[PDB]
């Protein structure tokens, strides 16, 4: 989700982009800015959310031992979805 | 290793499964294990003499 | 009584005669070092640096101290007169090449918050 | 010239500075009532020595030791400073 | 005495009854495994880390509520112990998360160096965790339930220390939870203390969340400016940067605690912030400049005019170097308009004796008084630790609470007198029921806020609360040393400021205006361009750009509290020193250096060079600035009243009214918390909920 | 035999230290507070001692924590604060010490909890 | 097993799987990785700095070992000489995209040796 | 216990014992303390006015025969009233034993050179002074034998610090390298990693 | 990896790059945050 800044430089991720006035810009002349393309807080929002039939869930990120810490994630709060704190994956219970 | 998961770290997947194995884990790659106060000369036959450690 | 022993000297007064043998030896070897590392200096700048060497401590009331001092004034000209140093070593006595640090308080003041 | 401020700086339980204590305790009152826009600051010293500042104009100022003075001592020396004498 | 005997591991220990087996241990430098007992909180007992077994006893005790008894020999490193220790901690980690990498509490937690220390390296659970819900207290603490030990000492804490019993339990068993059962925001002026009591990541600060991990920190240790209390901190700082701050134990002070605007106002230093000298160009707006061409417009303006024309303002947060630099410089220029936004009488004594204007009792006396009457002040927001430690010895020590004012909720119950100051002189003429209750007293205390002392009849106030005390020393006769009189700051700078001969109050400007105006962190806004003849030249010195910034005419950059050595006075009358935590920001420099460069730039420079010789010269205006933890003076509270008796002006038919009336005044005070933007969300959280 | 000196130990002439980094040094003589986030003792048990805090500024590249004073990160450990006094006096720098804080022993009671007429009972548990 | 240039790895959905933990910070032994941390605009835990000084790595693997998560990796590839110093020092940029240019052969070898682990 | 406890064994701790009873009698004008660790390792902590005997007492005597120096260095410990620890460590190929022996010293006080007992001693000796600043009487040739020529002061003491006083880089005006002090892109991070937990009961303290 | 082709990935790059060094696609290292002082902004009208 790169953006373009005023001076035509891109921003990245983190949303660090050089002011006008800033003479650190020179470092770019002739060369070009490394910026990563694949912005991970788009990409994670387009997952769609899990609907399980319990109150508490697991999550390990996928791949067994090749994923994150397992964690168990509580589902009581009806208007909002549990977040996993390490891969951002949502669940929720089946509403409505 | 020694199973001793307080000098040795424990294995990813009981890093990942297990509480007690993620503390240590954290422990260990972040402080270390304390070593008991003292001092040792330890010495072995290297391939070019005496190697040895105070 | 303070219960010490010595290194050399029992009193100021052979060490003071310690510090005068090391003056005169490296006021001797000065010429001689200009010469072998074919210093761009004058023997007068050499050996006006050798007093400022040898003045920088002379406040030290300490016979083991100015012993030690002696001690390692020996193992300097023993470096120098065998060589072992170079002309970056001893040229690094005069700071060539570094700017002059202010000393009154405004331009400390002014370049930034050392005091 | 211009008398600004007055300082005493006198130590808790020091044998030295009763003489001050004694007349701070008595006759302070009758002196601040005098000069009621005269600052007279009290202040308190640590194992050194009682003193009594005075400042004038500009910024001048000169320290009286009043060590092991008595109360009749430190009035005298006090009202020759608040008069243009010493 | 009545001293006993027992033994802790074969060691005799000679302890007073009643000490707990913990107690004796950490008698001989034996500190026991601990979750649930804090030592400033009632003990809990219910985590059971603590079990030791004591010899020829079957039975483990808990060494936090066991009483020791004679003869009694504690095993705290037997099997049995050490069994114990371990069957808890498994307990405890079984449905704990693994959550260490995103838990802020990693590499300071209590529940992994305990595991670490005494408990086993496996696990044998086999089985899956519970979660409960998170919970929303508020945008200070950060919520994270499922981490929670049930260890019950946010619930004690609230209802012991800050007085609101919102916090507690509901469930049973393993269902059982910690929290408020509806959705309220637990929202205290000392409420981001449950953060430091809690022993795992439950509860956290929501301001430093994911910033730093402890092993990087480095540790500064100085004082709180942001009110009169002085509390002690540590400034958590990495490569450079500010990055939280922490209560540091001082038992007479503070002792474990910190108000939420010590806590969390430290962001305010981060933004707003002074870093150029500045000066008016030819369209009257302000323009970057060198320091050399500020001084010396400032040293040539201040050349051109002498005496009564200068005058200068000291803020809320400046420290004593740079007052005393202040005036000796104006003293230089034959000035003594040296004046502090703070008022305080000047009848009378007025600033000669140091205990008129100081908290004689001091904070830790609170502990020994029986009876406390409060004037006209909101002791919960003006000085937080101070009400904290009313609060303890309410609860400790049955103190009696009478306040004199409008009713602000202060979380104790006190009795209600009333808010018109004429009750003041009904008490001082005996002719009021609480006249009696404080003749009877022992060891009563009278506390005058200077909030009141704001008011145009301020003085008489003085006067009336004086002459109560006279009536309590005369009529309970002199109890040795008790210091009945007290009075309580609410501004950092003002008791340093009085020591120093700064004239309290602005009115001698208002009576002289001046044509040079010296503003030194003066944000008060009490003085504007209209007081002011026109064409008159202002200076600004300060870290902050707040009110006084864009009425100047050259703006010199200072440092804030956390980025010099400064001293500051305490309300009780201690002096204390911070220390250099960052370097000032920019071009700022240090406050007393700026000055004296300015100094010597006008020609009438001054003698001191070096921070020590700065301090020299305290030492030499006021001995007592140079002694950095004494809190002990002489007392002349009865030439004060002689002095004080002569003059009789009337009070004012205005009840008194404490400027901070509600919480959502305490969070934005100063000059710092006003630029914080956790304190708008404070603010903004107390005014709605949603 | 022995020469009987009777003069102040002063070492700094021998230690190597630019005159900069001995006259406008003031070190810290001090027992670390404990990290209020915990409940353990073990780190203020020893005195420390280091020095004044200095100059840092971002490196223009990498934006990195740059610094020019060598005794940024030097701190040492003594058993007792005359030690200290004395290793600071000896290397000539200028010291401030802070004497040890130590919490006051408390009266705990459980039973106090309870209690019929006090205000020490506890609503909840 | 082989160690070679550094890189950061994702999850299948394209999230990071850094966590700033920081303890690859912790135990790197030359001090060649500088972190910075702070709440993402939807909350989750993520880095602002994530630098390596590949002039200052001995290239041990021990960052790869303390990461709970397998966000750090050492990748095989070990042609990368440069023609300036100022191009060793990488910061979160281009170690994300050198996990994006690497993963597929990253990810295989993470298959064949992770059962050793 | 069994499998991840190293084993320890008793006859070889009774026999240091004993060897050290042994030395403690025959030299009692210098030996100040024996002991001997739980891991077999043999300590002897001696006067500095002994280093000389009790070292050609060690390397000549028929029960002993510590012919060789395998090591010699110094400890740093600046809390104490004499700062430096001095260490050597000897073995003995006739009974295939080792032994240490330690003394101690301060800044401005010397101690005998071993040269004499032991050849290998000239070059430990050496970086001892050149590391901490310990001079050795007698010595044949004591100069600095690890850092730079006309390096000031002695890195190994606790007080120096890691990146010391003085950088060096090439330039160009002079046309030779020259000495700065120490600038640094970026600062070495301190670390403070220590539990405020005790980890050894059984080396606890006093409370004093 | 005709046999066993590589698992696919949405931010696996489609094309390969070689060895860029010494030229204008070569990479230059930047700081990747944001300010940390926010100065004070003066007032843009006069004041007298
Ligand atoms: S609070 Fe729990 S999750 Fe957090 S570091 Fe401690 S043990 Fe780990
Ligand atoms: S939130 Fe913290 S203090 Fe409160 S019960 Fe849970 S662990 Fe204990
Ligand atoms: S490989 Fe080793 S030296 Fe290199 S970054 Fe990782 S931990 Fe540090
Ligand atoms: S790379 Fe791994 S170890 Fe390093 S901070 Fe990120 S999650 Fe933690
Ligand atoms: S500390 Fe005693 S039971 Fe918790
Ligand atoms: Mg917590
Ligand atoms: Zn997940």
């Amino acid at each position: 989700g790169v953006r373009t800044s005023p001076t035509g430089e891109k921003v990245t991720h983190t949303g660090q982009a050089y002011d006008d006035g800033d003479y650190r810009r020179v470092r770019f002349s002739d060369r070009q800015k490394e910026v990563n393309e694949n912005f991970a807080i788009d990409l994670i929002a387009e997952q769609p959310v899990s609907e399980v039939g319990s109150r508490v869930i697991s999550c390990d990120g996928g791949g067994g031992a090749l994923g994150h810490p397992r964690v168990y994630i509580n589902l009581d709060k009806e208007t909002k979805t549990g977040t996993c704190g390490y891969c951002g994956l949502q669940f929720r219970q089946p509403h409505h | 290793k020694v199973d001793d998961a307080k000098v040795s770290p424990p294995k990813r997947a009981e890093m990942k499964t297990s509480m007690e194995s993620l503390i240590h884990h954290f422990k260990l790659y972040t402080e270390g294990y304390q070593v008991p106060p003292g001092a040792t000369y330890t010495a072995i036959e290297a391939p070019k003499g005496e190697f040895g450690v105070y | 009584g303070t219960s010490v022993k010595p290194i050399f000297s029992r009193d100021m007064n052979e060490a003071k005669r310690r510090v005068r043998e090391l003056y005169r030896a490296w006021y001797r070897e000065v010429p001689n070092t200009v010469h072998l590392f074919q210093l761009d200096i004058s023997v007068k700048q050499g050996r006006d640096k050798v007093r400022e060497m040898f003045m920088k401590n002379a406040h030290v009331t300490d016979p083991r101290v100015v012993d030690l001092l002696v001690i390692k004034g020996k193992m300097e000209l023993e470096e120098t007169i065998n060589v072992w140093k170079q002309r970056t070593h001893i040229m690094r006595f005069f700071h060539e090449t570094e700017a002059p640090r202010p000393t009154d308080f405004l331009s400390k003041f002014y370049v930034g918050h050392d005091p | 010239l211009g008398l600004r401020e007055i300082r005493i700086h006198l130590c808790q339980r020091s044998p030295g500075s009763q003489g001050v204590r004694d007349f701070i305790e008595k006759r302070y009152v009758e002196l601040k009532k005098a000069n009621p826009d005269l600052p007279i600051l009290i202040r308190e010293c640590s194992d050194v020595q009682p003193k009594l500042w005075a400042r004038y104009a500009f910024g001048q100022e000169k320290n009286v030791s009043l060590n092991n003075f008595s109360a009749d001592q430190v009035t005298r020396t006090l009202e020759n400073v608040l008069s243009g004498k010493a | 005495s009545n001293l006993i005997e027992v033994f802790v591991d074969g060691q005799s220990v000679m302890v007073e009854p009643g000490t707990t087996v913990l107690q004796a241990c950490e008698k001989v430098g034996m500190q026991i495994p601990r979750f649930c007992y804090h030592e400033r909180l009632s003990v809990a007992g219910n985590c059971r880390m603590c079990l030791v077994e004591i010899e020829k006893a079957p039975k483990v005790v808990a060494a936090c509520a066991m009483p020791v008894m004679k003869g009694w020999n504690i095993l705290t490193n037997s099997e049995k112990s050490k069994k114990a220790r371990e069957g808890v901690m498994e307990f405890l980690l079984a449905n704990h998360p693994l959550d260490c990498p995103i838990c802020d509490q990693g590499g300071e937690c209590d529940l992994q160096d305990q595991s670490m220390m005494f408990g086993s390296d496996r696990s044998r659970f086999l089985e899956g965790k519970r979660a409960v819900e998170d919970k929303n207290i508020g945008p200070l603490v950060k919520t994270i339930m499922t981490r929670c030990i049930q260890c019950t000492r946010c619930i004690r804490f609230a209802s012991e220390i800050a007085g609101v019993d919102d916090l507690g339990t509901t469930g049973r068993g393993n269902d059982m939870q910690v929290g408020t059962y509806i959705e309220k925001m637990f929202m205290s002026e000392l409420s981001g203390n449950i953060i430091d009591i809690c022993p795992v990541g439950a509860l956290t600060s929501k301001p430093y969340a994911f910033t730093a991990r402890p092993w990087e920190t480095r540790k500064t240790e100085s004082i709180d400016v942001m009110d009169a209390v002085g509390s002690n901190i540590v400034v958590s700082t990495r490569t450079g940067e500010v990055m939280r701050i922490l209560p540091r134990m001082h038992e007479d002070i503070n002792e474990e605690w910190i108000s939420d605007k010590t806590r969390f106002a430290y962001d305010g230093l981060k933004r707003q912030r002074l870093t150029q000298p500045m000066i008016r160009n030819e369209k009257g707006l302000l323009t970057y400049t060198t320091w050399e061409d500020a001084l010396s417009r400032v040293a040539g303006m201040l050349q051109s005019f002498q005496g009564n024309d200068v005058a200068a303002i000291a803020g809320g947060l400046v420290d004593a170097e740079a007052l005393v630099a202040l005036k000796d410089l104006l003293n230089r220029v034959d000035s003594d308009s040296l004046c502090t936004e703070e008022v305080f009488p000047t009848a009378g004594a007025g600033t000669d004796l140091r205990s008129n204007y100081l908290l004689n009792t001091t904070i830790a006396g609170v502990e020994e008084a029986d009876v406390i009457l409060l004037v006209g002040t909101n002791p919960r927001f003006e000085a937080p630790l101070f009400n904290a430690r009313i609060r303890k010895s309410w609860l400790h020590n049955d103190l009696k609470v009478a306040l004199i004012g409008s009713p602000v909720d202060l979380t104790y119950r006190y009795d209600h007198l009333g808010d018109s100051p004429k009750i003041l002189q009904d008490i001082a003429s005996g002719n009021h029921p609480f006249s009696q209750i404080l003749k009877e007293a022992k060891k009563p205390m009278v506390v005058l806020g200077s909030s009141a002392l704001q008011r145009s009849d301020g003085t008489a106030i003085l006067a009336a609360v004086s002459n109560i005390a006279q009536n309590i020393r005369l009529s309970s006769g002199v109890t040795g040393d008790w210091k009945v009189m007290n009075i309580l700051h609410r501004i950092a700078s003002q008791v340093a400021a009085l020591d120093l001969g700064y004239k309290p109050g602005v009115e001698a400007i208002r009576k002289n205006p001046p044509k040079v105006l010296f503003l030194l962190g003066a944000d008060g806004g009490c003085i504007t361009r209209q007081d002011l003849p026109k064409d008159c030249f202002i200076i600004y010195q300060g870290h902050h750009g707040d009110v006084g910034a864009p009425m100047a005419d050259v703006i010199l950059p200072g440092a804030a509290y956390t980025e010099k050595s400064a001293t500051y006075v305490n309300t009780e009358g201690r002096a204390q020193q911070t220390k250099v935590a960052v370097t000032p920001p920019g071009l700022a420099r240090e406050d007393w250096k700026i000055i004296r460069a300015l100094s010597e730039i006008a020609g009438m420079t001054l003698p001191y060079d070096t921070l020590d010789q700065v301090r020299s010269r305290l030492e030499e205006v006021s001995p007592n600035l140079v002694r950095y933890d004494d809190v002990e003076g002489a007392n002349y509270f009865q030439q004060a009243n002689e002095l004080s008796k002569l003059v009789n002006q009337q009070l004012l038919a205005d009840p008194l009214v404490p400027p901070q009336l509600t919480i959502k005044d305490f969070y934005m005070t100063d000059s710092i918390s006003r630029a914080s933007q956790t304190m708008a969300k404070c603010v903004k959280a107390v005014t709605e909920g949603i | 035999q022995l020469i009987a000196v009777d003069e102040k130990l002063d070492i700094t002439t021998l230690t190597g230290v630019p005159e900069e980094h001995i006259k406008t040094r003031k070190v810290r003589i001090f027992v670390p507070a404990r990290n209020n986030m915990q409940s353990g003792v073990n780190n203020t048990k020893k005195w420390k001692m280091e020095f004044d805090t200095r100059e840092r500024w971002e490196n223009p590249l990498m934006g990195w924590s740059s610094t020019a004073d060598p005794l940024s990160n030097l701190v040492l450990t003594f058993s007792t604060k005359e030690d200290a006094v004395a290793f600071a006096e000896k290397n000539g720098w200028s010291f401030d010490v802070e004497e040890r804080k130590v919490p006051k022993p408390k009266s705990k009671s459980y039973g106090a909890n309870f209690s019929w007429n006090k205000r020490t009972r506890v609503s909840t548990k | 097993r082989f160690r070679g240039e550094h890189a950061l790895r994702r999850y299948p959905s394209g999230e990071e799987r850094c966590i700033a933990c920081k303890l690859c910070e912790a135990v790197c032994p030359a001090q060649a990785i500088t972190i910075e941390a702070e709440p993402r605009a939807d909350g989750s835990r993520r880095t602002t700095r994530y630098d390596i000084d590949m002039t200052k790595c001995i290239y041990c693997g021990f960052c790869q070992e303390a990461c709970p998560v397998d966000a750090i990796v050492e990748g095989p590839n070990f042609e990368f000489s440069t023609e300036t110093h100022e191009e060793l020092l990488y910061n979160k940029e281009k170690l994300l995209n050198n996990g994006d240019k690497w993963e597929a052969e990253i990810a295989a070898n993470i298959q064949a040796d992770y059962l050793y682990r | 216990t069994r499998p991840t406890i190293r084993p320890r064994n008793d006859v070889v701790h009774k026999q240091l014992s004993a060897f050290g009873q042994y030395v403690a009698e025959i030299l009692p004008k210098y030996v100040q303390q024996v002991q001997v660790s739980c891991f077999n390792e043999l300590e002897i902590f001696i006067h500095p006015d002994g280093v000389i005997p009790v070292l050609t007492f060690l390397r000549d005597h028929t029960n002993a025969q510590f012919k060789s120096l395998a090591d010699l260095t110094a400890v740093d410990v600046p809390t104490r009233q004499n700062r430096f620890e001095i260490v050597y460590n000897l073995l003995s190929l006739r009974f295939n034993s080792r032994i240490r022996v330690k003394t101690y010293t301060d800044e401005l006080t010397p101690i005998e050179s071993s040269v004499t007992v032991y050849k290998a001693a000239n070059w430990y000796e050496r970086e001892i002074w050149d590391m901490f600043g310990v001079f050795f009487a007698n010595h044949p040739d004591l100069r600095r034998i690890l850092t730079d020529y006309g390096f000031e002061g002695h890195p190994f003491r606790k007080d120096f610090p890691l990146s010391g006083y003085v950088e060096l880089r090439y330039d160009d005006e002079v046309k030779r390298v020259v000495a700065e002090p120490v600038e640094l892109a970026q600062e070495f991070r301190k670390f403070d990693l220590n539990s405020p937990w005790e980890a050894f009961p059984a080396y606890r303290q006093p409370p004093e | 990896p005709t046999t066993k082709p590589p698992t696919a990935r949405k931010y696996i790059w489609t094309n390969h790059k070689f060895n860029v060094s010494g030229t204008p696609q070569q990479y230059v290292p930047y700081s990747t945050t944001r300010k940390k002082i926010q100065e004070w902004v003066p007032p843009s009208t006069p004041y007298k």
